[PDB]
């Protein structure tokens, strides 16, 4: 159709260089075909094969490889690419389309035997170009199409071809030949070792992989491992960068080594200079060497400590970064003697925050076997609190891990580092200055194990460990200090099922019974935090219940039509808050499925047939009444067409008895079917809904600004102001495309922020932290006014709010003069 | 020996060049004209961008009523800016070997072609080039970033939805291929495959070919190409100011004794008066700040505000104006304002020799000890409690659709007391100001180019004349605008040659006559053989050492020219032994006869023919006597 129609303009019109790129590039921008008639295009692709301007029957057979990356072609294809390459040979640019489709082809689907990477494997070797042609993109056909797992003689005579491109193209396809196995021999070691000294860029860059794939094959030709490494460390001191980034990421690929030849990298010489050259490439290459070296040889340990506490004056934030996790990951069985000031005093920075987090993470994992080197970082780290309120809590965990790491090494420091004067009384500290807690915790902590500890102490330093034991347990641990020496679930099964049975009742004792179920159901989520997220499912379940039992027996279907009273009915709203429940149902709740989707569903459905007898029961215009009915069974329609199933497990509900009178609904006038519905909605029966098993309940809670400061944020009229919010995620899933921020000024006009998901952090599997910047601005204000700041949860077309509001203080000033 | 081209916009190209073996894919340009045809990006919602009404199609058929939106009888598309790519398609991008890069004006679609196609290569470009490409990819990424909107928009690329829309949106090429914006990562990646060149850096490629750069003069760090072999050179010139400006003079010297001047990037305005044009940009400054009220100048955070700020800085001393304070807006200002300052030797040659000094090359440092320019990162912040009314403001991007320019757009777009001031070409001066009408703002459409215009074009024809022509359609065509007279074109006397955007042309100019190196071995065992005078002649046999595509010769058929003398034949056979020889003529031949060996041998005109019998020493005697009677070839 399509296809044949653009073949008939594309002959019709007959261009040259006009009508056949032009068609080609729309055919391509346009749409895909995905079809099997797109196979039968490429017979029209066959018309137009034999012609001239081989330019277009390049771009024609592009077309064609593109269509076979579809997937709807198979071996038909491959046969016509065949026939096209052994006949259609006509120079490099004819030949890269050729080559393009059946690299195409080949790893389109089947990538299989039988013709299929066998047949063309061989009509790609037996047609090898002169110059050029096809020989860095034939290797490379080679490569992909594996014949046997015995063909590595042809790659071998072609490591000293003339074209470095094509040397690299046939070191690409020694690449894929390894990514699938097929037992490389030993000669390739020697042809590698030959191959390090090409003169020239971007073979060497692989060659030292080559190298190392070779090497970690197996170590045996004289010893193996040794001569590749050093070769590997020659290279390291090459002139150009990638090559060292390269080297050092590949020496960073090899586990296996011999001790004695990795202490002589460092003296009589590859990290020696392998470090202080370039960007961060080449530096954090070879340091994530270190890394796995650390690691693999428990010996070593102090050369690769005092060549990591040099390069702190780095002046890069990722290098100081990475640089602490490189350490930090080696830090077993190793101590600091004399390399400690400089990585205590690394902390001396203006925010570096993260910097900060990661040295807080590297102290507490630390080993050190000295006391004046406690004493320092002690005097240091209360030093970073008295100049950045602000990380207490990180501070207090590393205290209390570097007090639970080494008990031993503070006992001295506690007659020197708190008054304990021996005569004269001393003072009771300051209970809320949060510094001398984190000494407690460190003293707590250090005193878990270490018997001679409570002799020590003071009176008022019990009741300070009373007080920090029952307030920070997470903190201090239990001492043996002689100062201090499910239902719910049953209970929520039996609530569900007493709703669930006793549902024959007046409406005035089920809505008191639901009442009752909504406030116990209320009162065990908040109680219960494990069961919080089913305890509030169920709640608003029982709220939609009870708002459309409630909006039923109602005083508006007990008068006239013409007799309505538009400021008395109560009704006409309880279908809104039943709809933005139903959303919240299906957007608040994390571990869902199909059933609670189906009887949720299911309430919307009674939801709108609420609003539909609302409406009608207002206005009298017949057409607009007319079409909301039209409008209703379409979606009764879509109801039924979307869930056809799970209609027998859900009995003798309101759709499926909708459905039983379903043609009489098509036949029939208006009114006649509103008021069907009034009394469908009578005895529609209130559905059973089986919890899941495990449920969460969406929310937020923005830490800062906390909205209690008094201070105003001032900025000038017409110009804008920049606050920092940070807020926590719990149970929310996929942020990007559904958490947005909201601001209501205090006019009136919202702003609907959306953030970056780069902004969005993962500090774990199920807690997420939002850090963004929100802009305000406004055009001057007698007073410093409230704004209000929330976090919204969208969907899809709707937002609805599960954050605490916060609000900030703005002062926007004119200018001066 | 083919072009293809793959960018329609005239100063913006994309040219790949398959010359021997290599496929030099010059300039990667990013057509941001696109991004006219959008809402712009507020960092603050108005209430005027936030209430307008939506365009509806007389059918009514489509939900096209939220996705473009109109205003003033002009519609607008509103979703984030989208920018118009060249054909990634059109052959295989990552066949492309080395990526060539002209100016920084000509590096915005890098990432795209650099980490979404396949391109293993390297590309190659100078320093200067490189760091104020840094910052303007930064300036970019930073702007389309910071109040993120959502592609919404989706049904306005359809063939029939955009040939039912209104104009200007019926001016739209190939919409389905416009992209999104471009990240961090691919920003990092996009500027560490680069390497540094230097200017007229005699750089090899692959072993087969040679590039080069040249001073371009129309931006500090700008370029122009050369490809060549030893016998063939191919130039790319894009962008230059033989004009007194301030980075290194145009060179005159290595474009001659070229085949092939392709004329990428010439002026936006062929009509135009640069010195006086800033006149008129000075004047109508002091007349709005002496009137009382600021200036608004759209600018890029580089190039022609740098020579602005000098005259503008002069200009306050003519004008007794100190009072008025001048501010300069961007997130990239001071790394900006630093990279001008630094980047000295590749200014002029007396610029160069105001280097030879201590002092400062580009007078904003003047500027920044007077305390009067002042550059902030951006409003969010010191310039909140430092803003003075009234001022001069130089803004973000000047496409008028995201920055802060957006901002100061709004709020003061409100009275005729105001003006702003647009100095940058290649953006419509009228589409600029399509979404922001109606308006009271006062407008003045004051463009500064310093690329060179059709005289001084056809002066550099005539100085250094190709063999061939290469340029797009409006340098041959007449403009759109001034379309009635012909003078301002291209003015050349070979058949010059148009691309249109995605065209592929054959260079007609055929290589015949390639490069061979000798050792001196076989050198010194050739002898000449000087045969015709003038004309000597050597015979030559070796193999062919194949290495690195610069082919050698190493030691390990001739014929014969010329007819024999029959007589002169039998008289040396004479006088070497043989005797009684006998010939006879024939219409035009001879026949001779031997009756040793039984030899009969005739000749004829250009033909000659010995029959011999079962002999090896008298048949090689033969044969070196009548070898040695000719010429070998």
């Amino acid at each position: 159709p399509s296809k044949s129609a653009a073949l008939h303009i594309d002959l019709c019109k007959a261009t040259s260089p006009a009508d056949a790129l032009q068609y080609l590039l729309q055919f391509a921008r346009k749409p895909v075909e995905a079809e099997s008639v797109e196979g039968v295009v490429r017979i029209l692709l066959e018309h137009y094969y034999k012609e001239n301007d081989p330019s277009v029957r390049l771009k024609i057979a592009s077309l064609l490889g593109l269509l076979s990356k579809t997937a709807g072609f198979s071996p038909d294809c491959i046969m016509d690419d065949a026939i096209n390459i052994l006949q259609n040979e006509k120079s490099h640019q004819v030949l890269a389309q050729l080559l393009d489709t059946l690299l195409a082809i080949g790893t389109k689907l089947p990538e299989n035997q039988a013709i299929q990477m066998r047949l063309v494997d061989v009509a790609c070797k037996h047609l090898t170009d002169t110059s050029h042609g096809v020989r860095n993109k034939c290797l490379q056909l080679l490569g992909n199409l594996g014949s046997l797992e015995k063909v590595q003689k042809i790659i071998g005579d072609y490591f000293s071809d003339q074209d470095p491109r094509v040397r690299t193209a046939a070191i690409k396809a020694m690449l894929q030949l390894h990514e699938r196995g097929l037992k490389l021999h030993q000669t390739i070691y020697n042809q590698a070792c030959k191959l390090l000294s090409d003169d020239y860029e971007q073979v060497r860059s692989a060659a030292v992989q080559l190298i190392w794939v070779v090497s970690q094959l197996y170590p045996e030709s004289i010893r193996l491992v040794d001569d590749a490494f050093g070769k590997i460390c020659h290279m390291v001191s090459d002139g150009s960068w990638v090559v060292r980034v390269q080297a050092a990421k590949l020496l960073g690929s090899m586990e296996q080594v011999s001790s004695h030849f990795l202490e002589q990298t460092l003296d009589k010489g590859a990290f020696v200079h392998g470090l202080e050259d370039e960007m961060y490439e080449v530096r954090i290459a070879a340091v994530e060497a270190l890394c796995m070296l650390a690691q693999s040889s428990p010996s070593f340990a102090e050369k690769c400590l005092d060549f990591l506490v040099d390069m702190f004056n780095d002046e890069i934030e990722e290098v100081r970064l990475q640089s602490i996790h490189t350490m930090r990951k080696i830090s077993n069985n190793i101590t600091l003697r004399e390399d400690q000031l400089d990585t205590v005093l690394a902390v001396l920075e203006d925010s570096s925050r993260d910097i900060r987090e990661a040295l807080h993470e590297l102290l507490c994992c630390t080993n050190v076997s000295t006391k004046e080197g406690i004493h320092l970082a002690l005097v240091e780290l209360l030093k970073n609190l008295t100049k950045y309120p602000t990380d207490r809590d990180s501070i207090w965990k590393c205290l209390k891990f570097l007090g639970s790491r080494h008990p031993t090494l503070v006992l001295p420091l506690v007659p020197e580092l708190l008054s304990t004067h021996p005569f004269f009384d001393t003072a009771e500290p300051d209970m809320d200055d949060p510094a001398y807690i984190a000494v407690l915790v460190l003293i707590f902590n250090a005193a878990k194990t270490c018997p001679t500890m409570p002799a020590l102490f003071s009176d008022h330093t019990f009741r300070h460990y009373a007080y920090l034991r029952d307030s920070l347990s997470h903190l201090v641990p239990a001492l043996r200090l002689p100062g201090r020496k499910d239902p719910s679930q049953q209970f929520l099964q039996q609530s569900l099922e007493r709703v669930y049975s006793l549902q024959h009742l007046d409406p005035q004792g089920a809505q008191e019974l639901l009442e009752f179920t909504i406030r116990d159901l209320q009162r065990l989520g908040e109680l219960q935090s494990e069961l919080a997220g089913v305890a509030d499912f169920s709640a608003t379940y029982l709220r939609c219940q009870l708002l459309l039992i409630k909006a039923l027996q109602e005083k508006l279907w007990n008068v006239a039509a013409p007799l309505y009273l538009k400021q008395s009915d109560l009704a006409s709203a309880a279908a809104k808050q039943i709809m933005e429940e139903t959303y919240k149902m299906e957007f608040m709740y994390s571990g869902v499925e199909n059933k609670q989707v189906v009887i949720i569903h299911h309430m919307r459905l009674q939801a709108k047939a609420l609003q539909l007898i609302v409406t009608a029961r207002t206005t009298r215009g017949l057409d607009p009444l007319f079409g909301m009915c039209e409008k209703f069974l379409q979606e009764v329609d879509f109801f039924q067409r979307y869930f056809i199933a799970d209609l027998p497990h859900l009995q003798d509900s309101f759709v499926d008895k909708l459905l039983d009178l379903m043609p009489r609904l098509m036949t029939s006038k208006p009114a006649e079917v509103v008021k069907i519905l009034q009394t469908m909605l009578r005895q529609s029966a209130f559905l059973h809904l089986p919890l899941p098993e495990q449920i969460h309940k969406a929310s937020a809670t923005i830490i800062e600004p906390a909205g209690e400061s008094d201070n105003p944020l001032r900025f000038t009229s017409g110009l804008v102001v920049a606050l920092d919010v940070d807020a926590t995620l719990e149970h929310v899933q996929d942020p990007q495309n559904t958490v947005k921020v909201q601001v209501l000024y205090p006019d009136g006009q919202a702003q609907m922020i959306h953030p970056k998901p780069a902004d969005f952090r993962n500090p774990g599997p199920g807690r997420h932290r939002l850090i963004t910047q929100v802009y305000l601005s406004h055009t001057a204000w007698t007073e410093a006014c409230q704004v209000e700041v929330r976090l919204l949860l969208a969907y899809n077309e709707g937002t609805i709010p599960f954050s605490k509001p916060v609000k900030v203080y703005i002062m926007p000033k004119p200018a001066r003069r | 020996m083919k072009l293809y081209c793959l960018s329609g916009h005239p100063t913006l190209p994309c040219n790949v060049l398959k010359f021997k073996s290599t496929t030099i894919m010059l300039d990667c340009g990013l057509d941001m004209t696109s991004t006219l045809n959008f809402l712009p990006l507020p960092l603050v919602q108005s209430p005027r961008l936030s209430n307008l009404p939506g365009w509806s199609l007389k059918d009514g058929n489509a939900f096209l009523d939220k996705e473009l939106k109109e205003c003033s009888g002009h519609v607008f598309v509103d979703s984030v800016p989208e920018f118009c790519l060249p054909e990634t398609e059109l052959i295989d991008l990552s066949t492309v070997d080395v990526i060539l890069i002209s100016n920084y004006h000509c590096m915005m679609a890098l990432p795209y072609i650099t980490e979404h196609t396949g391109f293993t290569g390297t590309v190659y470009a100078t320093e200067p080039t490189v760091q104020i490409g840094r910052l303007l990819m930064e300036e970019l990424v930073n702007f389309i970033e910071r109040v993120p909107k959502a592609q919404s928009a989706s049904l306005w690329k359809n063939k029939d939805i955009q040939r039912l829309l209104p104009s200007p949106l019926k001016d739209a090429v190939e919409v389905s291929t416009w992209r999104r914006c471009y990240t961090m990562q691919e920003v990092n990646s996009a500027l560490s495959k680069i390497q540094l060149v230097g200017y007229s850096q005699k750089i090899e490629l692959f072993g087969a070919v040679q590039v080069t750069p040249l001073s371009s003069g129309y931006a500090l760090g700008s370029s122009n190409w050369i490809i060549q072999s030893h016998y063939e050179k191919v130039s790319y010139v894009s962008g230059s100011s033989l004009l007194t400006t301030h980075p290194q003079p145009m060179d005159q010297a290595s474009l001659k004794n070229s085949d092939v001047l392709v004329l990428t990037g010439l002026t936006q305005i062929p009509t135009a008066n640069p010195d006086g044009m800033v006149g008129e940009f000075c004047s109508n400054l002091a007349l709005t700040v002496r009137n009382g009220g600021n200036v608004l100048v759209p600018c890029y955070p580089s190039g022609v505000i740098y020579d602005l700020l000098e005259c503008l800085y002069q200009y306050i001393d003519s004008a007794g104006l100190s009072s008025v304070p001048l501010y300069f807006i961007s997130p990239v200002a001071n790394s900006s304002l630093e990279f001008s300052q630094i980047f000295a030797e590749w200014l002029c040659h007396n610029k160069q020799s105001k280097v030879y000094l201590p002092e400062p090359p580009f007078p904003h440092a003047e500027l920044i000890q007077t305390n009067k320019l002042k550059h902030y990162p951006s409003i969010h912040g010191d310039f909140s409690n430092d803003f003075r009314q009234p001022c001069v403001v130089f803004t973000g991007h000047p496409s008028l659709r995201f920055g802060d320019v957006v901002h100061f757009m709004e709020l003061w777009g409100k009275s005729s007391l105001n003006t702003v001031i647009f100095t940058e070409p290649d953006f419509s001066y009228l589409e600029a100001l399509a979404p922001y009408q109606p308006l009271a703002m006062k407008c003045i459409y004051c463009p500064i180019d310093t690329r060179l215009n059709f005289i001084q074009v056809s002066k550099l024809l005539k100085e250094v004349q190709p063999l061939h022509v290469v340029c797009p359609e409006q340098y041959t065509q007449p403009p759109p605008a001034q379309s009635h007279r012909m003078d301002l074109m291209i003015d050349c006397q070979p058949p010059a040659m148009s691309y249109r955007r995605a065209e592929v042309l054959a260079l007609p100019f055929k290589r015949r006559y390639e490069k061979i190196e000798i050792m001196p071995e076989l050198a010194d065992s050739l002898v000449p053989m000087e045969i015709k005078p003038g004309i000597s002649l050597a015979t030559v046999s070796a193999v062919l050492h194949t290495k690195d595509n610069k082919h050698l010769l190493q030691p390990p058929k001739p014929l014969l020219s010329g007819s024999i003398p029959v007589e002169q034949f039998v008289q040396t056979l004479e006088k070497h032994g043989f005797s009684d020889i006998k010939v006879e003529d024939t219409a035009k031949g001879h026949i001779v006869l031997l009756q040793e060996a039984e030899t009969l041998i005739q000749i004829e005109e250009d033909s000659t023919h010995i029959i011999c019998d079962n002999d090896e020493m008298l048949r090689v005697r033969l044969r070196d006597l009548v070898l040695k009677f000719l010429q070998k070839f």
